[PDB]
């Protein structure tokens, strides 16, 4: 009786996020956004008046990180799916069903 | 070229920075745009000298449409020669491999 719909993920995305994880997404704005490939932006354009372009064209880079946000996801689906049908025995050992 | 609307009096336009990214032309009155050649970082991707010194090298937050007149290619050693154009290339968010 139990309904973790909102919380689990589903499959009509292109990502494995689930209903809450895509509110939160959309609720953290950017001062400044991070790689766009705005490299071949920023040269011959006259929309260059942005933060970003002043920044990079001083020396000051933002590298992207390891894990994307869509590894993310899937272990934070791979915990749910495991607390829900294992309880806390998937921790310690082999997940033993219940 | 540029869509910026110079007063008569003003010959020079500044940025955040101070640094002129807008000129006047001295014999046609328009206007022109500046904006730095290209630029970015090196790093050499190795497996250790005990096991081999063949390398790979990542030019970051670029496209390689745009790599071999970047670095001096023919202007160095046929040392930087190989790891400039070859046949293994890789574009990945992070810049291209090579
Ligand atoms: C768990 O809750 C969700 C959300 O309330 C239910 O999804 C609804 O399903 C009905 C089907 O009868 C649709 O008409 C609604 O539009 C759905 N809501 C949303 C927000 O998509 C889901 O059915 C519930 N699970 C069970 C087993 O009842
Ligand atoms: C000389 O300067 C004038 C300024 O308007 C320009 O129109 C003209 O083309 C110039 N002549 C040259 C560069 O021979
Ligand atoms: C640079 O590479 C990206 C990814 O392949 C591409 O979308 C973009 O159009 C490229 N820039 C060019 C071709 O000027």
């Amino acid at each position: 009786g139990f309904n973790f719909s909102q919380i689990l993920p589903d499959p009509s995305k292109p990502s494995k996020r689930s209903f809450i994880e895509d509110l939160l997404f959309n609720k953290v704005t950017l001062a400044d956004a991070g790689f766009i490939k705005q490299y071949g932006d920023c040269l011959g354009d006259i929309a260059a008046r942005d933060l970003i372009c002043a920044q990079k064209f001083n020396g000051l880079t933002v590298l992207p990180p390891l894990l994307t946000d869509e590894m993310i996801a899937q272990y934070t689906s791979a915990l749910l799916a495991g607390t829900i049908t294992s309880g806390w025995t998937f921790g310690a050992g082999a997940a033993l069903q219940i | 070229e540029s869509n910026k609307k110079f007063l008569p009096f003003q010959q020079f336009g500044r940025d955040i920075a101070d640094t002129t990214d807008a000129v006047r032309d001295p014999q046609t009155l328009e206007i022109l745009d500046i904006t730095p050649c290209s630029f970015g970082g090196v790093s050499v991707i190795t497996p250790g000298t005990n096991t081999s010194n063949q390398v790979a090298v990542l030019y970051q937050d670029v496209n390689c449409t745009e790599v071999p007149v970047a670095i001096h290619a023919d202007q160095l050693t046929p040392t930087w020669r190989v790891y400039s154009t070859g046949s293994n290339v890789f574009q990945t968010r992070a810049g291209c491999l090579i």
